[PDB]
């Protein structure tokens, strides 16, 4: 285990990760109804690292957001309507019926 | 104390020109016709990066 | 050009040095076969750049000038090699 | 060394770096019989956030505020992000705390994880904006240095530019005895230990 | 898929391209029915795609386009349905006695 | 329960949760969190004194660098490998090969 | 205030500490980007050098006020390097034998 910081290697990647992953820690955002149930700090760190590191940044950002949403659902909190703004594509990709 | 009396310093210069011609700091000259966003030069030799330059063509 | 005891080509190295935008996915350039294509020989080897030959080798810049002359899209062959000559002058300085 | 050690006969040891650092060593005879901001010493870390009302909470602020001595003292609030409120210092912080990731502590990286120490160093350097950045940085690095020393790694990190120690200040007139020791001298001959 | 009166060969697949072998009886009485048209291959999903759209396979595992694998110190990236390895081709690894 | 201004708490049965997120972020049953980018198949959970069940994760480097790890498959082994279920990242499920 | 207290009491009759104190305060107010202790040490060392130039060698550095790590220069097992306010203009070296 080294001590790399992927967000420091790219300005645009860091900007994208900060803009789209900070919604996890935003108390007045789509995920604000869960801060009492699940602490979003670890999920925010995972979001930043994954978005800055992996080539498909949107995929890793969506994975981190979905992981936080699943943890909230496990705790009993529903955050429906959290895909407005980002991660819209999977909502329009399932089969015809 | 570091002494340097040789004005020839092409080793500290890297450049790109013409139809995707790149000259590295070490004198290597090649052609890479890439139109994407590439890291021209960044300071990866330390924990803290002093500089990071990227160039994009069209 | 050595990833792990492997001689990298300039294409591979340049693609390795890629850093893409978040929403902008980029396609790596397709390696094209040569087009099978000497103005630069007169000026680069002439006296006009003589005081520069002894310091900077001209073979790489000769090849660069040939590539620029062959790859450029207008028949201003005399005026389509200015970039390589300017770069060689910069390196000489 | 740089430490002041208070030893008690009940099994309690305190190391004090005399500026901001305290290290309380408690004997195993006190397991499950203590409380406060240091936990309850029962090998479980999640329940260490037990308030003075004897209830484990998830909010660090509530757990900390429940342990204030005076009930009339105002409750603490969540502080601003130091490197965000003070961006003009951030680079310096990242340039100074990178000692914890370089070859200086390379031998210790396999025995003590420096992630939290580096984070604390950067945060303190960003927040040490009212005077005394070097003290903040030296305390943050000395925490990791003490963690390394506890597991038997005698790593030397203090240079004349990085947290110097004035050992020669203790030399009497015409004498040279005091020397810097990274792991210290555990058994050095003295009057109380002939 | 397009109908065919005479089907004496076997339906090519992306897995057939990857492994180089097909699961078939070679010789059987010719049949009829809808098959993938000539110059087209059938993927695991069930649609007919061209040779440029067939996924890469390594160790029997599907490698998506743009993904990479690390085998015996060689990094092989799957692009345009082909697994191109850094250094041209991975040499046969040799293990000491 | 509140009494005399103090909370008296009783423990109740409580299931544990382990999580592998992003292919590199691990959160154990006891809440410990870490991040290692593996390149092999690893033992996630298993009884020490028996082999009633065993969960394996195939964390493999899926990029040019060594810090881009993908979870390609999850293996659930039951009763001394007498019931092996391999679930791949593509959604395919293999029961007993 | 060190530039006005007992530390530099002897020098106050030989070097005026007015402009040095003003520069100290201004630099400490303006050294807001990081490293204010360096600013303070430089500001006080200017006055210290002014004092030392006119024959007064005051010892102002303490382990809490601009410490000097002289022991860093001691070779393994040796103890030779000492702090000198006056300096040693003619220590014996082999460039001035
Ligand atoms: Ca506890």
């Amino acid at each position: 285990n080294s001590f790399e910081d992927p967000c420091s290697l790219s300005v645009e990647n860091e900007k994208y990760a900060q803009h789209w992953c900070s919604q996890l820690t935003d108390a007045d955002g789509p995920f604000g109804r869960c801060h009492a149930a699940v602490k979003p700090g670890t999920y925010y760190s995972n979001c930043m690292f994954d978005t800055c590191n992996c080539e498909r940044s949107e995929d890793c950002l969506c994975a981190a957001l979905s992981s936080y949403v699943h943890a909230c659902a496990a705790k009993g909190v529903q955050l429906g309507g959290w895909r407005d703004g980002v991660c819209t594509k999977p909502m329009t990709t399932c089969p015809k019926s | 104390v570091v002494r340097a009396s040789n004005p020839a310093h092409n080793g500290r210069v890297c450049s790109t020109w013409g139809s995707f011609h790149y000259k590295t700091f070490d004198g290597d000259v090649f052609r890479f016709p890439g139109l994407c966003n590439y890291v021209f030069s960044e300071h990866c030799g330390a924990a803290y990066e002093d500089f990071n330059i990227q160039l994009r063509r069209s | 050009l050595l990833s792990h005891n492997t001689k990298l080509t300039p294409m591979e190295f340049g693609n390795l040095q890629k850093m893409d935008d978040p929403t902008d996915q980029c396609q790596d350039p397709v390696p094209e076969p040569p087009r099978n294509c000497g103005i630069c020989e007169e000026l680069l080897h002439g006296q006009l750049f003589s005081g520069c030959v002894a310091l900077v080798d001209v073979g790489s810049y000769l090849e660069a000038c040939r590539q620029d002359l062959c790859f450029c899209e207008d028949t201003d062959l005399l005026s389509c090699v200015c970039h390589t000559l300017a770069e060689y002058s910069r390196q000489c300085t | 060394g740089i430490y002041l050690v208070v030893d008690t006969d009940i099994g309690l040891v305190l190391l004090w770096d005399k500026k901001t650092s305290i290290f309380i060593n408690l004997s195993p005879e006190f397991k499950g019989r203590v409380c406060g901001l240091c936990g309850n010493f029962d090998d479980i870390a999640v329940n260490d956030f037990a308030t003075r009302s004897r209830s484990v909470v998830g909010d660090v602020l509530e757990f900390g505020n429940s342990w204030k001595l005076s009930p009339s003292c105002p409750d603490a609030l969540a502080p601003k992000d130091p490197c965000t409120a003070n961006p003009f210092r951030k680079s310096w912080a990242q340039k100074q705390c990178s000692i914890l990731h370089g070859p200086t502590f390379a031998a210790c990286h396999a025995h003590v994880e420096p992630a939290r120490y580096y984070e604390a160093c950067v945060n303190d350097a960003c927040a040490c904006d009212s005077g005394g950045d070097c003290e903040c940085f030296c305390t943050a690095v000395a925490a990791y240095a003490q963690a390394c020393h506890e597991v038997g790694l005698c790593v030397s990190w203090r240079t004349p530019s990085i947290c110097p120690l004035f050992c020669d200040y203790y030399n009497p007139e015409g004498q040279c005895e005091w020397h810097y020791q990274p792991c210290g001298v555990p058994c050095l001959r003295t009057c109380r230990n002939p | 898929m397009t109908y065919h009166y005479h089907v004496s060969t076997c339906q090519p697949t992306c897995r057939s391209l990857s492994e180089g072998d097909i699961t078939c009886s070679v010789g059987f009485i010719p049949v009829d029915g809808c098959i993938c048209p000539k110059g087209t291959f059938l993927d695991d999903t069930g649609k007919c795609v061209q040779a440029s759209n067939c996924p890469c396979y390594h160790r029997g595992s599907m490698i998506p386009n743009g993904e990479s694998v690390h085998d015996s110190g060689a990094i092989c990236t799957c692009t345009h349905g082909k697994l191109s390895c850094i250094g041209g081709q991975a040499p046969a690894p040799v293990c000491a006695a | 329960t509140c009494s005399g201004g103090r909370w008296s708490c009783q423990e109740v049965p409580c299931p544990g949760t382990c999580s592998v997120l992003g292919g590199a972020h691990f959160s154990t049953f006891d809440g410990k969190q870490y991040t290692v980018h593996g390149d092999c198949s690893y033992v996630l959970t298993k009884p020490c004194d028996s082999s009633a069940f065993t969960v394996l994760a195939e964390l493999r480097r899926c990029g040019l660098t060594d810090s881009e790890t993908c979870l390609k498959s999850v293996t659930l082994s039951l009763d001394g490998a007498q019931t092996v279920v391999v679930i791949k990242a593509s959604g395919e499920v293999f029961l007993n090969q």
